[PDB]
């Protein structure tokens, strides 16, 4: 009944309407660009003097290109018949994906939906549905992707990914607040995501093998299901699927990038609330599939071994869980499930992992709290003073924002004049910063003094290299532009670098909650913790960290850690994994005997 | 301008070395070897 | 030979470990209800460590 | 001239004169006090030797200054007396193994 | 090819001809894909290209001649698969599948790999053709058979040399000067030349149909 109604609807190219027909149209991509205006203008949405006597046709188009699409996806061979070889299956497929261009599949994925916003009164302000793009009217392009043209690459498939779904799948984020968990985008898009993208992905799962050079966005789609899934307005089976979906994904990737996936499991399993068990199903299947990674000294020969860091963080979070289930309440299935747990983490942590007496410092309680989840607290930075032998690296930085500020005037094309019109873009700057005043040098002042004060804050130790003290010994138009194209940071470095970058990123956010606030509430797409962004968004931590602390060597001073090592004691033989098990265990048993001799 | 007799008649050879800006001088050495 | 040197005093806690474990299943077979099988797979394994 | 080089990445020009044996090093138009004297008929091959902190991390500019005969003209014999620079595709970067 | 300005404009009708080389069934060139017949309508033909000895055939590639859903036509090496193969459909209602073709029948050819028409498109300011979802009446019209054909004796569309004078001679145009003005003339010749390239005639007729019969 599929090879008849293809068939018949190629004939008459009429069926699929003026923007698929053929001549002329402008495509399905372009054809969801025209809907998506008529639902804002309401002198062609409407009958030009809410369905029943009001007919949206922004509606009507883009809902009749997902029905024609769900059609023209639902006719395709099933994948077996393709998969034995046969011909009419592979014709009417090749016909069904010369039809539809894979680019205007990919790009309709990607569009962008409205999202319910919050008023001064505290009333959710929620655009109609009946009126616009439905989240259902991106199904039918989940669907057409995977039975037509299908993802069987790994580039295709985080490009597809990137583009398409984390933004969809962080518009979701913000709808798990208290008002907008049952919303109808909520009821909606929950719906989608759960049925369509998320079990696309757990097909697609065995293709998330090789893929550890993306880092970004595969430690991000595990947060933008994670926390997600702690949403109150889920379904019974959207969770199940959503608990598939996850294991599935992290069943796959090497156990390097389930670090930030770890580092937000280890807060919230703790708890061992109702929703802790499906995070307890999946540390304990990734300790089950990587165990000689934190066991075995080598490890897996080409995923590796442990950094430590995990290493520790393990032991953290076995120690918290044993001690949480001994002051829990008996329940079958909680323990059915924790002693599998447990027994994982046990038997994948090192017997003698040396507990290192450098307990991690400033360890976050910032952005992994339940309510509002959001507590930006940067460290006090108006404590600490920049010393006036930095304010000859402040200068020099001064200088260097104010090159980066002139080359991109040289390129826009800034003309020589005595007066600051914007209009007819004349300004009196191209004079080189020893000529500015100090308040216009304080535009790059104040961005360098609270950068300063910012590393200052956790004490990090700056010291000049005397290379700059040689720089201070050495004390119509030839410009000059810094040429910054070789210079690299090294490992330790780089991932100081990433959480000074975090601190940044946690300042951002403080500011935009304070002038959300003044927003009356509203969870920005971009306001998510920087664990949970992307490479592409996480740019301007990266440009401000790399060209701060790439010139900052290249200038002299030399930056180390908040301070150095309280004390190592290893030689103590009491200090590995198995003395603090042993005896907790001993104790224990100790109180278990006496309980038992009473 | 070179003279292009002294050009033609000298036996003194050149190449020289650019590292590149970002790339540590203390772990580059130039020169020759046999 | 990979490495884990378990030290003398790791020993002598899993030696009085095997012992107090015994000392628990002495004669108290219905006070842990059928889990005396666990008790005692766990004084044979670690009887053999 | 001490940390700052990236006005421009640092040239260390190599002048070997092939009649007297001097060895004499430019770096940045000046001439440095290092110089080397070695013995008639020596077969000296430009070598740099380097420790990767870059993705870039040197180049083999074969270019000429004020005076001096391009690299070009001693290795290669037809091209003794040409004084424009050349790279023949006979000369290659190599690398102990 | 334009073949209605004939009287002002001669066609070149060398490149224009098709051999009907194969008349099978849909099923059996189905089974002979998994592993002198006169023409019914409802059979898959296959065309070769008098000229280059290729077949016509869907390219599966589109010029984008303002048509998202059209296929490009073109000649191709190999005859496996399912690309070089047409079928052949009554256009009007006197004909039927089953029914042997004339030779003065409009026909509609649909393509085996695309299931698509052979579409003369006016999309462009130019007349193109391609396989499209849109039918176009195509008139075959015969130009000759090989069966009937008799060796030794002038046909239309043959390529001849005049031999004047002994056998010696050959009407030929001067040689390769640079010049065409020059070359735009007309002489005898012999020697090396019978067996050259410059000494060689095309006998075009004055009709379009039955262009390759017997010269009278």
């Amino acid at each position: 009944n599929a090879n008849v109604v293809v068939r018949l609807l190629i004939r008459r190219p009429e069926c699929f309407g003026p923007a698929l027909r053929g001549e002329g149209g402008n495509g399905l991509l372009a054809a969801m660009e025209e809907a998506i205006k008529i639902a804002e203008d309401p002198s062609r949405d409407g009958p030009s003097p809410e369905e029943d006597d009001t007919i949206h046709m922004g509606n009507a188009i883009m809902t009749f290109y997902s029905a024609l699409i769900d059609l023209l996806g639902r006719c395709a061979p099933e994948m077996h018949l393709i998969h034995a070889g046969k011909g009419e299956a592979i014709r009417i497929r090749s016909i069904l994906r010369s039809l539809i261009p894979l680019g205007d599949l990919v790009g309709v994925i990607s569009i962008a939906f409205q999202m319910p916003t919050i008023a001064k009164d505290g009333n959710v302000v929620e655009p109609d549905m009946s009126a616009g793009f439905c989240p259902d009217h991106k199904a039918a392009m989940v669907l057409f992707l995977d039975r037509v043209y299908g993802i069987e690459v790994q580039d295709f498939l985080l490009h597809l990914l990137e583009v398409g779904f984390l933004p969809d799948l962080r518009a979701a984020a913000s709808l798990d607040t208290a008002a907008l968990s049952a919303t109808d985008m909520a009821l909606a898009l929950n719906r989608y995501l759960c049925t369509a993208v998320l079990p696309l992905l757990t097909r697609c799962a065995p293709l998330f093998a090789g893929t550890e050079h993306h880092a970004s966005l595969i430690d991000s789609l595990l947060h933008t299901v994670y926390r997600l899934s702690k949403g109150c307005s889920l379904t019974k089976a959207q969770r199940d699927s959503i608990e598939v979906c996850l294991l599935s994904i992290c069943g796959q990737l090497r156990p390097s990038m389930m670090q930030h996936l770890l580092r937000r499991l280890v807060f919230d399993v703790p708890l061992l609330n109702e929703h802790a068990k499906m995070p307890l199903k999946l540390l304990t299947n990734h300790y089950e599939r990587c165990w000689k990674y934190y066991c075995l000294p080598g490890g897996w020969g080409n995923f590796g071994a442990a950094s430590e860091e995990e290493l520790h963080l393990s032991r953290k979070l076995f120690w918290g869980i044993f001690d949480a289930l001994s002051q829990k309440k008996y329940e079958q299935e909680l323990f059915k499930l924790a002693l599998p747990c447990l027994s994982a983490v046990a038997g994948a942590l090192p017997p003698d992992y040396m507990e290192s007496n450098y307990v991690s410092m400033m360890e976050k309680q910032s952005s992994m709290d339940s309510e509002g989840n959001f507590n930006p607290q940067p460290v006090d930075t108006s404590n600490i003073t920049i010393p006036e032998k930095l304010e000859y690296f402040i200068n020099k930085y001064a200088e260097h924002s104010h090159d980066k500020w002139s080359m991109d005037k040289l390129a826009n094309g800034w003309i020589y004049g005595e007066i600051y019109s914007d209009s007819s873009k004349v300004q009196p700057l191209m004079k080189p910063y020893k000529l500015l005043s100090e308040k216009e040098k304080e535009i790059y002042r104040w961005p360098i003094k609270e950068s300063l004060k910012t590393m200052l804050a956790w004490g990090w130790r700056i010291e000049r290299t005397r290379e700059g003290d040689s720089m201070a010994l050495y004390n119509g138009y030839s410009p000059r532009a810094i040429d910054m194209s070789n210079v690299t940071l090294s490992r330790d470095l780089h991932a100081m670098a990433e959480m000074m970058a975090e601190n940044y990123h946690n300042i951002w956010a403080k500011k935009k909650k304070m002038e959300l606030e003044s927003k009356g509430g509203g969870n920005h797409p971009l306001l998510v913790p920087y664990d949970t962004l992307t490479a592409k968004e996480k740019a301007k931590d990266r440009e401000k960290a790399q060209d701060i602390l790439k010139f900052l060597q290249i200038n002299g001073y030399a930056v180390s850690r908040g301070f150095k090592d309280l004390e190592l004691d290893t030689p103590s033989i009491e200090k590995r994994f198995a003395y603090s098990f042993l005896q907790q265990l001993i104790r224990y048993v100790d109180e278990a005997h006496q309980y038992i001799l009473e | 301008r070179d003279d292009y007799d002294f050009l033609m008649q000298t036996s003194t050879y050149y190449y020289s070395v650019r590292i590149f800006p970002g790339q540590e001088p203390a772990n580059v050495w130039v020169g020759w070897i046999t | 030979c990979s490495g884990g040197h378990a030290s003398n005093k790791e020993k002598e806690m899993v030696t009085s470990l095997f012992c107090k474990l015994g000392v628990l299943v002495r004669h108290r077979i219905s006070l842990f209800g059928n889990d005396a099988t666990s008790i005692v797979n766990c004084l044979h394994i670690l009887g053999q460590t | 001239p001490g940390q700052g080089r990236n006005n421009n990445g640092l040239e260390i020009g190599c002048v070997v004169d092939a009649a007297s044996g001097l060895l004499t090093f430019i770096a940045n138009g000046k001439e440095l006090s290092t110089y080397y004297q070695v013995e008639p008929s020596t077969k000296l091959f430009p070598a740099v030797f380097a420790q990767a902190t870059s993705p870039n991390v040197f180049q083999f500019e074969l270019g000429r200054i004020k005076n001096v005969m391009p690299l070009s003209a001693g290795l290669f014999k037809s091209e003794h007396k040409n004084p424009v620079p050349q790279c023949p595709p006979r000369l290659h970067v190599q690398f102990l193994s | 090819e334009s073949t209605s300005n004939s009287k002002n404009v001669p066609p070149d009708l060398s490149i224009c001809t098709f051999v009907l080389e194969q008349s099978l069934s849909v099923r059996a060139l189905q089974e002979m894909l998994a592993n002198h017949r006169t023409l019914l309508y409802g059979h898959a033909i296959l065309l070769r290209h008098s000229y280059s000895g290729m077949y016509l055939c869907c390219l599966s590639t589109s010029r984008s001649s303002t048509d998202k859903l059209a296929f490009d036509v073109g000649l191709q090496e190999d005859t496996t698969g399912e690309a070089c193969w047409w079928t052949i459909h009554p256009a009007s209602k006197q004909r039927s599948e089953g029914e042997k073709v004339r030779v003065g029948d409009d026909l509609i050819l649909v393509s085996v790999s695309s299931e698509r028409y052979l579409h003369l498109s006016y999309g462009n300011g130019s007349l193109h053709v391609d396989a499209a979802f849109q039918q176009t009446l195509w008139s075959v019209a015969p130009i000759s058979s090989g069966s009937e054909a008799a060796q030794g004796y002038l046909i239309g569309g043959d390529v001849l040399r005049l031999l004047h004078g002994h056998m010696d001679e050959c009407l030929t145009v001067p040689s390769g000067e640079h010049g065409e003005e020059q070359r735009r003339t007309v002489h005898y010749e012999g020697g090396a030349v019978s067996v050259h390239a410059r000494s060689l005639w095309r006998l075009e007729t004055l009709r379009v149909a039955w262009s390759g019969s017997h010269i009278r």
